[PDB]
């Protein structure tokens, strides 16, 4: 039962800065791993292309996701306002990993975020369900655009994305 | 502190 | 124990529309009420002066306390980022309560709601703190300038506001 | 706050037979609430008209809403595809008590049973939140088509359906 | 027995 | 729904 | 709803002592009522018809409804080896009240007993469903046939059974 | 003791 | 089910003092009513005939019980080693009350105590199980031999005990 | 999602 | 004991495929396994023999058992209308895996599944208890008719089953 | 099943 | 401590058949080891001699110890009635094993089972004890005399017993 | 203080 | 049981200001009210006389107790460095209330309070054990010689105390 | 705010 | 059996 | 920290047998070391010297400490009547394991057992705290003294003790 | 992130005693090591630097951190009064190790203690957040002025702070 | 005892 893969073409205000793309962990988490897939190809008629990082910490994270706000207190999932945390078999475990943003215990909704580097704290509070294939360069690239209270200075947008495998 | 949430972000 | 009666000079847009007052319930929870009690003097450096309504729901509450990011996301209190749900004695049982607003258990800030109708769907998740002592009239008033999503149509403003008793 | 009142006009093989309307609960369940009267007028697309009553089992309820497989084992919130039990404040105290079906704790999607008894062996697992306010003669007009098992000899469908208050 | 339920309907 | 939350505010 | 009333024709060794009928509480504990009721109609091929009380113990209870190994160690319900304890609602307030033996939480079969006291110690242990209707100088006759120790001098036997109402 | 069990009866 | 009554005379140093009999709640607590109960007549070969009260505190209560050390270090019960806690229905709610002593939870064995106030912090932790019918002030002179800490001045023995009702 | 239930098969 | 063997013998609308044995874990999971040993023999009166698999999603699973309701809601146990989750032992490890399909906890009737993939995020929650022994490569071949949805393309039914071991 | 009680034996 | 090991001599019918002796393991359950210590030997006035095997069944274990009843509903411990789960230290590893039977948590009296298969299963609810030493070929002979519902076909008794080393 | 215990007596 | 009175001469820099007595509620809390009464009279070798009153805030209470930092950092029960919450059946309903003052649950050493207002928001966090007797009006005069911060402008010292009844 | 503790008095 | 207690010594 | 090494020199019937020396393992458990060590010295007042070991059981171990009643119902910790189970780090490994005795969780006072054998089923229920350091075989020549119901034939008392490091 | 280290000077009576650095564990705890790295650089407005350490026990460790009373009641961290016990990830592996002090669970303020030898009885009741990268040997001097009650003789003060990574 | 606390120091 192949893992999909998912890209995103990120652009800085209007450069076009890579592609980045992403397994999505299917065979551990379905649920999770279907609603970042389905919002990736844009296919239930909403998603995340065209919509920007707000908040990036550099040597944290980049955080992502909430197409409806933009500003973090929104989005939404394919199921509904906001799903269960399905399980917590996978762990923060260094960069490239990525996870559910939530506002506390199954509030999972669009928000996700791209590790920087290894965040065990997290673990049991947030469900992770990808990592990135290709582009850590590019993620590292997006680094340097955010700042210690994750305010970012160039407006980093998911140019496009869709499904590869 | 180093939170990721959807919402009040904290320290 | 002596309640505190605390006042708010509220202005729409520009013409002052009236003076509400308020008892806190000391007697029942004295952090939560020596929180609002501060923060409406202004005796700690910040407080609710100047800070408007950002959410009113006509029938429902008018909600207010972010005086740092005005939106919904923020607000402070004098203990810290955010303190503990003090108990529930006092249930939501009329229009005038003022009760806490928060993001789940003990993330209680500066965020608060007067109530224009009875809400016992949030008994135990809400700490009750204080009850519109004369001016009601006022908050109706204010009533009229939301919508079912909470929008306002004019700035509420807490003009000023401080302690009488 | 007011507790709105919806209608349903209920046909037996498309022979009209007459109206029954419903004050539902607001003021003690609102979510759930919210969730019936916005598929009783259908304004998010989709809702009750059309469908029919599934299973009538005559002295204890008529059980409706599975609009999308029409056999108790579909249906859809407006808030997606299950939400949690909103709080059980109110009992089936008798006939005319309206409450939530489901499959076990917090998988309420659309589907609803009008009581034609009380039944407070379902107390503490169904979510109560509306009651009939006119037309029980209808809802025992219903039950002669029902049967030991639930069997309809009739279909039973929701004509036409809207909120009046 | 007599439940409302949705799927499993048992007795 | 009718909530009065901090941040993510639902239904 | 409407309670059945089912109806035993008790016999000592063969001779003829009478009928008890009991009302069964189906607005409280349908699952629990519809085993007794069924086992008694004998509607799915097995049931009480012929099977004997085989613990009264004088000032406590008659305990019957082992109809597979008629000692205390078997019977079977309608639902299986063992079904749920549905509900504690109601209590075992006195004389003629109806409930189920089991062996722990959760073991409910066939067997039951008629108190012939109020038994209090036993609430929320054992479920309560039904009461002598008519009869209970049949019952005080078969305390009669019992011991300290639940041995009974007689064969006392469910002769006829089924139901009335 | 005075039960009314299904097997092991007790004191 | 009837409540029996049991007795016992009491003698002070060999002089008879006086006969005190109980009333013992079988109908709430019928396995350690019934300890107790052939305790005192002595039918399974031990029991209380001829035992002392080891501890009597003046204005709390008097303890016995102890026939196997007579110390509060033994005793045992008609069950074995120790039993369960049969349910805590009664309180302690006057003189006269006749309570379980125990060393924990579920460790009751012959140990007692006769209250001769009420001791309503000992609620929910000892089994209440009889109380004085005739003569109290029996119980109330024996008490003159305790002192603050328990030890008496006389030895005080359940000279002869045996059941009457 | 991928459930194997029996009656409401959920996503 | 021995772990039985038992087989079914496949058939697409009228056309055999081939059989399929498996293994039952009555070592680990002894009343569930016995529970399929006897439902394949239909030793009790009812059991799989010409039930067909009514949901194959290609990639993860192949689900039957339902004989009554043909569709996903009926089935029942030898043990009655449901059973217990006996333990969760072992795990979901792979390919030819045989596991029961509920409706929540301890709801086990006689529906199955036999994975095609390994699915270890449904550990804990449904009760592994055999393998495919002999024939994986026909229910490889069953895959083929099924949809993401589950909706078989061809009425994949049990034409013979029954116990060789 | 395979159990071994003492009073009431189940499947 | 050190070990005990006891013995049987078993007599098939009325014909010896052979001695089993089985090491109990006080270090681990000395609780458990020494009631079935004394209850071998005899010393407390009542024990194992003369009773008989109840319910042996092939491949999974032979079960003894009721010498009240003879027939799986009696038996008493050295303790009184019942006693306390010990611990579950030891689990059902193989055959050979002596573990208790009970009628659920806390419910121990004097029936054992000695395993001819490993019962994991029956780990965590029953109390292993002891194990075979000498003699397990003997416990296979008396597995041929029993039936897959524990009915014997010879009365198997325990002839003798009583302490070696 | 004062507990009606059998063997270890307290305060 | 006879409560004990005791009672406190209070010296507000040298003068004597007047005497309290309190009755400790003996009949709820024995072990509390013990550690009170013994304190007070000293005979333990250790108490409260000379010692003061560390922290006073109008319109809420007076501690004292720690005799031996003086600041709120010491004091000790006769039972040892800490004693359990004995239990919670007394409420501080108002003014003259004697509770316990600790450092979380179970840790009772000798400091209390006496509240000079119903203080319910510490109901069930705090043991109550006593009231003011006579003398409430130097309590309040007491409470005089505080501030909003509990530090006093004069040394409240309990000049002498004992027991009275 | 209004608390008695000893030790770490709080808010 | 073998405990070490303090005041009521069991089996 | 370093160890403490304390010993003991044991008297048989008022003639020296020989010394045992103790290592308290105060890295593990500082307060229950800290009290053993001071009542070796007897620092506060009270210790053992002068007690005697009021139980030894062969095979099992020596138990002593009880220095008020010296027989099981007395001694007293240097924190008062008794403290707290401080943690269960340590397991009853084997002989010379020296462990708390108790009379259920948190009432340590001064009684000790010196373990001859590994004694695994009291592990988390008593609080191992030291090993004899030399001196073993004393506590072998002790063992001879006792009784399988710990009755000792001499006196065995510690004539002096104290610390050595 | 990247570790920070920070660095205390410490001085004795006014004297220049030596440097101590840290790395703090960001990685695992980083909100506990943001609080410690803002309270050493004094950047939010208050901090350690001029503070003393106030308990000292020599092979324990060196208490300080009490930046507002000096004495042990004191302290406040950069989110407000007290924080929450982040997570026990990290143990108390040895000397060097830094840890938060506090009055039970969730009283974080600015208290810490640096052990001078392994403290596992602390282990899952303090967050452990540092470890001494550089100055143990000045740690070991601080020592020296300490005693068994934790009072100093010198003052030990941090004469400036700050971060070096 | 050896404890690190913040207000009542204990044994």
């Amino acid at each position: 039962m192949v893992n999909p893969t998912v890209f995103f073409d990120i652009a800085v205000d209007g450069e076009p800065l890579g592609r980045v793309s992403f397994e999505l962990f299917a065979d551990k988490v379905p649920k999770t791993a279907e609603n970042f897939r389905a919002l990736s190809t844009g296919e239930k008629g909403f998603g995340y292309k065209g919509s920007c990082f707000h908040r990036i910490i550099p040597g944290f994270m980049c955080q992502g996701g909430d197409f409806t706000r933009h500003n973090g207190t929104g989005g939404k999932s394919i199921y509904g306002e906001k799903f269960e945390d399905e399980n917590f078999i996978l762990k923060h475990t260094g960069p490239g990993i990525l996870s559910m943003a939530n506002a506390g215990p199954n509030t999972n909704g669009s928000q996700f975020f791209i590790c920087t580097a290894k965040t065990e704290w997290l673990d049991g509070k947030h469900v992770v369900f990808g990592k990135v294939k290709e582009g850590m360069n590019i993620v590292e690239a997006m680094e340097r655009f955010g700042s210690r209270n994750g305010k970012t200075s160039k407006k980093i947008t998911i140019a496009d994305c869709g499904q590869l495998e | 502190x180093l939170l990721v949430t959807a919402g009040l972000v904290l320290a």
